[PDB]
């Protein structure tokens, strides 16, 4: 027997990287898992170094960041790379989620994988929100103040959890200390959850664009899928390197290069761009608690997808109605993000309300109706062929 | 000579492969550094502190 | 909001540093630093730039030492308590005109001159907005009046700036010899402030070119190697011999 | 849970079927599973016990033909191309060949489930 | 100042109250806003009274 | 080892848990004998043209509608808060 | 230099419609204020005219600013 098949550690490595039966016709949209893993590794490695020059205190946090930027050797590279990798993480996460949703990778035998991915997405959102508050910028302080107050919607112990989290009466030194510690801790938990994600997925294999079984023509991972990932790796490297060397603050709002003044009230208080649609959803509901409930449901509705998709086939490669409605929903998501970005003026609130109504209608009314209609039409045509 | 000699020299054994890779990398770094230095120097004419020195301080 | 309460959209120009393979204009940088020191050192503070930063960029080491040796700083305790002044070193920051923010508020009515270290990067427009604000002082149109202590400036949000016209014609004597108009001086000040915002631009843009070139070559090689290895699968031939019973 | 369809209530009224025939024709053309030389019953999910048991009760010829069709379809999907218009799945060959077996298996399971839950009403 | 967070001057303004020369707005004697770029009135603390000493907080 | 694991649908090499196959001959060549960059441009161009002509409107319609309402909303919102809009 | 070129661009044929609107402003608003009414402020027309003039003038002068 080969050594790679005998030694337990080498056996673990082999069963997951060297000799793993995979479908023989998976497209280029199956390349984002490795991209996500590499982005996470880069983020953790760079953050470990970034923690070597940061002082977690409200009175002394901005000057430490400036010293990192303009005094340490190649500190600007570290800062820009960390920020831009954290930004690219969400782009690749959205692409992964879209790939999973479009080809129907949530309707067994792989449903635990979907739930683990949803939990990982929630943890990533929480980690990003904790991280972007650290530099004590103006939007960082004000958005932290705005977002942390959402915990007051709890009926009984509300308005006390907020003070417990703040560690006082407003955003001050203890808040920054706690946020730094939690932001340091969480990515390792995310990595462990990703390991569990991979373990859960490995027991049944991946899907294929056709949506049919692929237990007839399988090829091993290496070297056939260990090289298809290199092209995407290099393309992502090109993108991130350009963004970090020619436009580092290109994803950043102009109201982030100022020290946090607890009296200066900014004109618009918005979070970063990757969390914008949920903020848009939150502000749509006139009520307070209903808004928080809707915002949480907007991410927690991905768990209910398996039990309300009545389709005789898996995927969207042979379902025109799904092809139309998926792109319509994607456009609605983009429009929701745009509305969340802008001011809450006259026409914008109406547009946001319409977009929220459509977004919450998509996961409840549209999907079962069009799936059932497609089934009915196909069966009706197939039932009158020989006649 | 032909093309079999090239395979016989570097691309015959992995040990004679990694050494070629490393040496080629070492030379390529210097080559690319020289290229980028030359192109950046040509790009900026009359725009750096070394070429604006006589205008300001040489007159004192 | 209302156009009056949000200001006029800034004008757009072309700067040497906005290209893909261009650095700064160091002569303009030095002239802008001179104008800064001779004009806005009185009220605006730049307490994030040290004398050593200008060494090799706008001034020689001896020039920087000689210029810094004229500012008096305050040092640590003496042998018996006390605090003694110093003639200045090459590792100190530029002197702030006011000791704290409250003194600045008291001096200039109720306003507070913002620190200029990171203002260009922190404004909606950067260099264009700053230059337009500097050169955009005009008499108010009929119907709108300005109370005492305020000036009309369309590019400022609300069209009410607390400043006065800072740059008048022939305010500074340039060492090079260029005339000091309100257009040249504003351009040089904007360039110097942009440099003070991001002093690392040159090295970054010098490294990026080589990085991008190497990465492009690597990607071009990968796209070919994948097609090389994936060949015996993309070109298979499947025949079905029907299994007659 | 299971696929659902209003494919019989419409059959109850002839007028609705006559009205909906062209729409069904257009939809089935638009689905494009026939461009790969496949049949509709191949695409049905087979991961539960019922379909796994049903696939083991087909005639051997049907199983071999299904295997060849699936393999050819995946080979075509590898290179992102389709067969010429001559080798498309004709309507006459696109019949339902897996539904009756699945119906028999579901009927057996439902009968056992019915026997399972009983009561004595004196 | 409820508009952009500045320190107003009291015993002044058109309405005989607090006056903000940072943006030229006036607060009435009662403490509310009458005219100027200030959106809302002045804030009220949760103080309590104990004899001749008032505790703010 | 043993440990009496559960039930899956993948297996491993040799026993992949698929239906029995018969009479499926397969030929392939060697990567060193075939030629990369052979017929790539023609086949890729034909596939891209067919995909554009086939999927097409599926993406074209929603994105176009969204862009139209985006432009209209921006124009109307800019108009309304101006001088003449409020009247 | 900038003021002269901006004035020349203001009187240039490139921007004449916005100038016409600003003139109609000046007349009407001056009559209104000297009557004793402080309710109207057409700063929008001044914004438009100044934007047109600056766009006309700035690229011309910016080239010779060395
Ligand atoms: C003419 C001559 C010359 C023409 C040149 C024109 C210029 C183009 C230059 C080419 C550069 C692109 C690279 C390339 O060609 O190779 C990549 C790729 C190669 O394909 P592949 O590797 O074989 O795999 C894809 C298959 O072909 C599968 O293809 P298919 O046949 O199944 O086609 C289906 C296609 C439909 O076809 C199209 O749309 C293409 C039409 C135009 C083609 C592109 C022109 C632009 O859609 C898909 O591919 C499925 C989309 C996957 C879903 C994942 C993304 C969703 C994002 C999620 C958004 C947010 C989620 C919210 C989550 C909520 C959480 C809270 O080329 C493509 O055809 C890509 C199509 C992707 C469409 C993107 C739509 C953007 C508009
Ligand atoms: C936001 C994200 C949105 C999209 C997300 C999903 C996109 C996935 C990433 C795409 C990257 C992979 C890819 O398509 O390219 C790999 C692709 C290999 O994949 P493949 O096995 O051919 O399968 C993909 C086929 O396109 C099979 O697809 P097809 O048959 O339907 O053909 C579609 C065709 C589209 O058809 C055409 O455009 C007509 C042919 C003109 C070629 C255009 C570029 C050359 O696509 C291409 O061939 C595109 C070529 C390069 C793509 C540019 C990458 C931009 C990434 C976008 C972000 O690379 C090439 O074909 C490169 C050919 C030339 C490289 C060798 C150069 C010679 C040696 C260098 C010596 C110098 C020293
Ligand atoms: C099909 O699925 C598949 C995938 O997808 C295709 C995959 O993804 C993978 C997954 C593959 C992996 C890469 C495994 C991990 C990936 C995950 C599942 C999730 C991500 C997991 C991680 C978080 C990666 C682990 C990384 C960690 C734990 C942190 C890493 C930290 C560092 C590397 C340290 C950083 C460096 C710093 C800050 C300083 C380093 C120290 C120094 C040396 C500095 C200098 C100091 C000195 C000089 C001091 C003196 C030194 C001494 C004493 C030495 C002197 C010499 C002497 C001899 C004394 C698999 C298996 C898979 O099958
Ligand atoms: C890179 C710079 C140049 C660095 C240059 C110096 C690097 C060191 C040089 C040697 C590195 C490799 C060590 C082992 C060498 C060797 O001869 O191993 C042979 C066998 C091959 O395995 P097998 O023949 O197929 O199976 C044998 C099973 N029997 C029959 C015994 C029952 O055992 C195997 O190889 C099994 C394959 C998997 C186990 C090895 C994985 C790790 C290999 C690399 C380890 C060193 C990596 C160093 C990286 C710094
Ligand atoms: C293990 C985690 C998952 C993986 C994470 C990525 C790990 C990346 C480093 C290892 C990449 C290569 C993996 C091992 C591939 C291998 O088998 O190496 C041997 C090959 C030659 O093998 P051959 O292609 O079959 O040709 C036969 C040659 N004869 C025998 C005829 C002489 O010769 C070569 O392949 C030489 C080219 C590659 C060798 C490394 C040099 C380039 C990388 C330098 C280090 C930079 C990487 C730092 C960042 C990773
Ligand atoms: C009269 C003292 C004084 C002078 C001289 C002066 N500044 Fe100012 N500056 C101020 C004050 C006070 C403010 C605050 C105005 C406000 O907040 O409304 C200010 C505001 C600014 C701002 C902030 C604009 C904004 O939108 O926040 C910039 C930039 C600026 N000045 C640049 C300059 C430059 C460049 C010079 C030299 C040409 C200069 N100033 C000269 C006192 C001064
Ligand atoms: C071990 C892992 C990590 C460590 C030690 C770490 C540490 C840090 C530190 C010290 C900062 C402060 C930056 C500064 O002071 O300028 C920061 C910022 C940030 N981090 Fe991380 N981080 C880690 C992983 C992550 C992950 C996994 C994400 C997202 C998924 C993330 C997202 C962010 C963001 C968005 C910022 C703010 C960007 C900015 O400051 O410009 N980090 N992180
Ligand atoms: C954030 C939301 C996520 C969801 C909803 C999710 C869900 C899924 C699903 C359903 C699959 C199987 C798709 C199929 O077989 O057709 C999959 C595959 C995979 N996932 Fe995730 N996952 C998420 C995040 C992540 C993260 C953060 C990582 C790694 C850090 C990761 C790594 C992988 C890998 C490596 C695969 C297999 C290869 C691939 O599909 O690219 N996923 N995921
Ligand atoms: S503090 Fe803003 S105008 Fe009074």
């Amino acid at each position: 027997m080969k050594i790679l098949k005998s030694n337990p550690f080498l056996a673990l490595a082999n069963n997951y990287m060297i000799d793993a039966p995979e479908p023989s016709n998976i497209s280029y949209f199956w390349n984002f898992g490795s991209l996500l893993a590499c982005v996470l590794v880069i983020q953790i490695v760079i953050g470990i170094l970034l923690a070597c020059f940061y002082i977690p205190n409200m009175d002394l946090a901005f000057l430490s960041v400036e010293r990192i930027v303009r005094d340490v050797n190649y500190g600007f590279l570290l800062r820009a790379f960390h920020a831009n990798g954290a930004s690219f993480f969400f782009i690749f996460l959205y692409l992964h989620i879209g790939r999973g949703l479009y080809y129907g990778s949530y309707k067994y035998p792989r449903t635990m994988t979907w739930n683990i991915g949803v939990i990982i997405f929630l943890l990533t959102i929480i980690t990003a929100f904790l991280g972007y508050c650290l530099p004590a910028n103006q939007m960082s302080f004000w958005g932290a103040t705005v977002i942390t107050n959402l915990l007051s919607a709890v009926p009984f112990i509300g308005d006390d959890l907020v003070h417990l989290l703040w560690g006082g009466f407003s955003v001050s030194n203890p808040t920054l200390n706690r946020f730094f510690s939690l932001h340091y801790l969480m990515p390792f938990v995310i990595a462990a959850l990703s390991v569990m994600h991979l373990i859960a997925l490995h027991t049944n294999g991946s899907s294929n664009p056709l949506g049919v079984t692929a237990n007839m023509d399988r090829i091993p991972m290496n070297p056939y899928y260990l090289i298809k990932d290199l092209i995407t790796i290099f393309i992502f490297l090109i993108g991130i390197n350009y963004m970090a060397f020619y436009n580092p603050y290109g994803f950043m709002e102009p109201d982030c290069a100022l020290p946090a003044d607890p009296l200066k009230t900014p004109m618009s208080i918005v979070p970063e761009w990757y969390l914008l649609p949920f903020y848009a959803i939150l502000r749509a509901i006139p009520n307070f608690q209903l808004g928080v409930i809707a915002m949480l449901l907007s991410i927690l509705v991905l768990l209910l997808l398996p039990l309300l998709d009545f389709s005789a086939i898996r995927g969207n490669s042979f379902n025109p109605f799904g092809k139309f409605f998926f792109w319509t929903f994607v456009a609605d998501f983009v429009i929701l993000a745009w509305i969340g970005g802008s001011h809450p003026e006259n026409v914008f609130i109406t547009i946001g309300a319409i977009a929220t109504i459509f977004y919450f209608s998509y996961f409840f009314i549209l999907i079962p109706v069009y799936t059932i209609l497609g089934n009915t039409l196909i069966d009706l045509n197939l039932s009158s062929i020989k006649r | 000579m032909a093309s079999s000699t090239i395979y016989n020299i570097f691309f015959r054994r992995n040990s004679s492969f990694y050494a070629t890779i490393f040496v080629s990398a070492f030379f390529a770094k210097i080559g690319f550094d020289v290229f980028t230095d030359s192109v950046w120097k040509r790009a900026n004419a009359g725009l750096t502190w070394d070429e604006v020195k006589p205008r300001f301080l040489n007159k004192d | 909001g209302t156009p009056k309460e949000e200001g006029l959209h800034f004008i757009q120009h072309d700067w040497p540093q906005s290209k893909v393979l261009s650095g700064f204009d160091h002569a303009s940088l030095r002239r802008g630093f001179q104008v800064y020191r001779e004009v806005c050192s009185a009220c605006h503070s730049l307490n994030l730039i040290a004398w050593r930063h200008l060494v090799g960029v706008t001034h020689t080491a001896d020039e920087a030492k000689q210029m810094a040796s004229e500012v008096e700083y305050e040092d640590g305790p003496d042998d018996e308590g006390n605090m003694f002044k110093r003639p200045g070193k090459l590792s100190d920051f530029l002197p702030p005109p006011y000791p704290n923010v409250e003194a600045a508020r008291a001096s200039n009515n109720g306003a507070a001159p913002p620190d200029l270290s990171c203002v260009v990067r922190g404004r909606h427009g950067g260099q264009d907005y700053i230059y337009s604000l500097l050169t955009g002082y005009t008499e108010p149109p009929a119907g709108v009046e300005v109370p005492d202590g305020m000036n009309f400036n369309p590019f400022f949000p609300g069209t009410q700036i607390a400043m006065a016209r800072p740059l008048f014609d022939d305010a500074v004597e340039f060492e090079d010899g260029t005339p000091a108009t309100t257009a040249q001086a504003a351009k040089d000040v904007v360039n110097f402030l942009h440099w003070a915002s991001e002093p690392e631009l040159d090295i970054r843009k010098k490294m990026g070119f080589q990085v991008i070139t190497v990465l492009t070559i690597l990607t071009a090689l990968s796209m070919w190697y994948k097609r090389f290895k994936w060949t015996p699968i993309k070109n298979r031939k499947i025949f079905y011999q029907r299994p007659i019973k | 849970m299971k696929p659902v369809s209003l494919a019989k209530y419409i059959q109850k009224s002839p007028f609705l079927t006559k009205l909906l025939l062209p729409i069904s024709n257009a939809y089935v053309h638009l689905s494009g599973y026939r461009k790969y030389g496949l049949r509709y019953d191949d695409l049905m999910l087979e991961e539960n016990d019922d379909t796994q048991k049903a696939l083991s009760r087909l005639p051997k010829m049907e199983s071999y033909d299904r295997v060849y069709r699936i393999r050819r379809a995946m080979q075509l999907s590898i290179e992102n191309k389709i067969l010429p218009k001559s080798e498309w799945t004709k309507p006459e060959e696109d019949y339902h060949y897996l539904r009756p077996v699945l119906a028999e298996v579901i009927a057996e399971r439902k009968e056992r489930e019915a026997f399972d839950a009983l009561i004595v009403k004196k | 100042c409820t508009h952009l967070g500045c320190v107003p001057i009291g015993e002044a303004g058109d309405y005989g109250g607090w006056f903000c020369p940072c943006h030229g707005s006036h607060y009435d004697i009662s403490g509310r806003i009458r005219r100027g770029p200030a959106p809302l009135n002045l804030a009220i603390p949760a103080y309590t009274f104990e004899g001749s000493k008032i505790i703010i907080g | 080892g043993g440990a009496a694991g559960g039930k899956t649908y993948l297996g491993w090499w040799g026993h992949l848990g698929g239906p029995k196959q018969k009479g499926i001959i397969t030929y392939s060549l060697s990567p060193f004998q075939q030629r990369p960059m052979a017929g790539f441009f023609k086949t890729s161009t034909q596939n891209m043209f067919r995909r554009v002509m086939t999927e097409g409107l599926y993406v074209a319609i929603p994105f176009g509608i969204a862009y139209y309402i985006y432009c209209w909303g921006k124009e109307r919102n800019e108009f309304l808060n101006s001088k003449h809009g409020r009247h | 230099p900038l003021e002269k070129m901006t004035q020349e661009c203001m009187d240039a044929p490139d921007c004449k419609e916005v100038k016409h609107h600003f003139e109609e402003c000046t007349a009407r608003v001056t009559k209104k204020v000297e009557q004793g009414d402080k309710s109207e402020d057409c700063i929008e027309e001044f914004f438009h005219l100044y934007h047109c003039a600056r766009d006309c003038a700035d690229p011309k002068v910016f080239k010779v600013l060395v």
